[PDB]
């Protein structure tokens, strides 16, 4: 099912993911000539950018941290979840992160992500059923990476995971 | 450390080679249209002897009779365990109930392992099962406590082609049946054997079959190990239905080695991970002699 | 204008409701994959009374007799011309001869089966006006009326491109093989000659499939169904010469015991009437 998404910075972006990535702005523009989708009778919203490079998508997060700014964690049905860039604006200071492969030891069906309040740096991932698999991993940002940090719930399945704030 | 008994009710049955055509239509029905059918455990594999199919009454009630089709006078029940590796479960399970003098059928799955008893000889199971796993019986969704009552040698041969083990997504099988079909119906009409098993159990596909079949289907679309290990297979074969997979698990049970154990009207299978195999082959050789 | 006379021979059989089961495995075999049967001329007609099913030699001895498979004892060859005007040209100086006529339509051509015994008869005939020539090695040589019913069902016409079986495959089966058990017929038509695809059904039956892939007209058009009985196997040329006369334009297909024609549902408030005046 299609899903929304806020951005957690800037007051005026956000994405839509049903089969492709598609950046939109929210263009407050009642007095004008509408140019462009009709949100209600006094906003518009216009496609900054889109990305249709991966098939089969299951869940998506955004970033909290603040200089990539566009950083989506895109979570695939084979298992392997990829780090997006839907940007323009190029060498920031963290250019190495703009794709990587998050791969578990066997194959199953991704089935959520999450971010860590605190500290930024930590993606919980929950993945399908296995006879010899953890299905609760803890990876660390900083077919490439291949060995989380944590690793729990030995033969069975994972539906939800939320970080709990305090 | 719990034995959960499970609702489903089993018939198994073995068909004929040749025919395989009388009994296709029930079969394409249960493999791939699920709405058409009360089934929830379906499972299959295909031998150079004959074929085997494990189906619940709902299904049985789906096949006609005929001279090919033999039924085995049982009703087999299903048995699981929720915490514990194959070595785990084949130490703590089999052996005890073969001393026991009762015969017991292994499925294996990418998933989970199952366990095939007899309906009779559920008061043995409780008994000799009750001092390391705490029962729990599933009735109506619900697994209602089961309080403890007071209730007082055969030729190995080795094929020599490499296996691979993978699952599937349950959406996608629509783009894969034709080519599935192909494999199961039109193609088979010393040192190799040919060896397919297809298992659909409450919603999720287990499919074991060889490297050389593998290159038949699209790579993308099937969900397996990365690293790309393969495996290789130990059999031993015997009369029809104190069982077989005792003289398989117990001598491997003095190891520790993931066992794929998949039981047959006639044969009793194993995998092992391709790297340990020269050492199975001394474990049971060196017990085939005393 | 030219006639050709094809290299097909084709036998007509008829299967009851009650054993299709049987022939699923053959049925499949033929319909779906290509590389495992050499065969050039399948179609299969889907009605009440049976299942209609004409196929080549080849294809012949995949099915094996039982108690619910009918055969006519005679060969049938395929008659193609190439160069409304088809029943004025072929059919009605055909039966004014006495010559029994079976006639299947497609989305890219038409085909006539006449007798093979009744080839001299068929031409010395028909060669007055057209052309004859016979296709050898793949090189052309030179050489009591029943009353009308009309369902109140709707049609479409189609066609597919062979890349894409599979994925509808399974669909296929669940209509043909599962979804089976004065209006209302089930009518089905799917055809593979020449490595061609033609399909008809009811448009009911048409919003299960994905309506992006299917190949049809682009504006939408329906057709209707007219049908007339008959007990044996001339009972054609009753729709097609009364028909032939006003001019329109029809999509004839014929079965083991009834006769078909398909007309736009823009004009089907004619054709009853065309019938009627008789």
């Amino acid at each position: 099912k299609p899903d929304i998404l806020w951005a957690p910075h800037h007051v005026d972006r956000f994405v839509v993911c049903d089969s492709e990535l598609s950046l939109y702005h929210v263009e407050s523009t009642v007095n004008s000539e509408l140019k462009s989708l009709r949100l209600s009778e006094d906003s518009a919203a216009t496609l900054l950018s889109i990305n249709s490079d991966t098939p089969y998508m299951k869940c998506v997060a955004w970033y909290l941290n603040y200089d990539p700014e566009c950083l989506l964690a895109v979570g695939q049905a084979n298992g392997r979840v990829v780090l997006t860039s839907l940007g323009q604006d190029h060498n920031s200071k963290f250019k190495d992160l703009i794709g990587k492969e998050f791969v578990p030891k066997h194959a199953r069906q991704c089935n959520t992500l999450a971010w860590n309040p605190l500290d930024s740096n930590w993606l919980a991932a929950g993945l399908d059923k296995h006879r010899a698999d953890f299905s609760v991993l803890i990876w660390d940002i900083c077919l490439l990476v291949t060995k989380p940090l944590y690793e729990l719930g030995q033969n069975d399945a994972c539906l939800s995971l939320c970080w709990l704030p305090r | 450390m719990e034995l959960h008994i499970l609702e489903h009710r089993v018939r198994v049955l073995s068909v004929a080679r040749p025919g395989l055509w009388l009994y296709t239509h029930p079969l394409i029905k249960l493999l791939f249209l699920p709405r058409r059918s009360r089934c929830k455990f379906f499972s299959l594999t295909e031998t150079p002897e004959d074929y085997t199919l494990m189906v619940d009454e709902e299904g049985f009630k789906e096949l006609p009779p005929s001279e090919f089709l033999q039924v085995a006078e049982a009703t087999w029940l299903v048995l699981n365990v929720s915490s514990a590796g194959v070595t785990k479960i084949a130490r703590s399970v089999i052996a005890p109930l073969a001393e026991h003098h009762v015969s017991v059928l292994m499925l294996s799955t990418y998933q989970t392992d199952f366990i095939l008893v007899r309906e009779q000889d559920l008061s043995v199971v409780i008994h000799t099962l009750a001092q390391e796993f705490d029962i729990y019986r599933e009735v109506g969704g619900e697994p209602v406590p089961v309080t403890r009552d007071d209730s007082s040698v055969h030729p190995i041969q080795s094929p020599q082609n490499r296996f691979c083990v993978l699952t599937l997504d349950p959406e996608t099988l629509p783009a894969i049946a034709t080519t599935l079909i192909d494999v199961l119906f039109y193609s088979h009409s010393p040192s190799s054997i040919t060896f397919f098993a297809f298992s659909l159990i409450e919603g999720y596909i287990s499919i074991v079959m060889d490297a050389e079949t593998q290159k038949k289907f699209p790579s993308d679309l099937l969900l397996t190990s990365s690293s790309g290990e393969l495996w290789r297979m130990v059999r031993i074969g015997g009369q029809p239905l104190c069982g077989i997979v005792a003289q398989i698990a117990g001598p491997l049970a003095a190891a520790d080695i993931s066992a794929y154990y998949i039981s047959t009207f006639n044969f009793a299978h194993a995998l092992v991970p391709e790297d340990g195999i020269g050492s199975v082959i001394e474990v049971l050789q060196r017990r085939q002699e005393g």
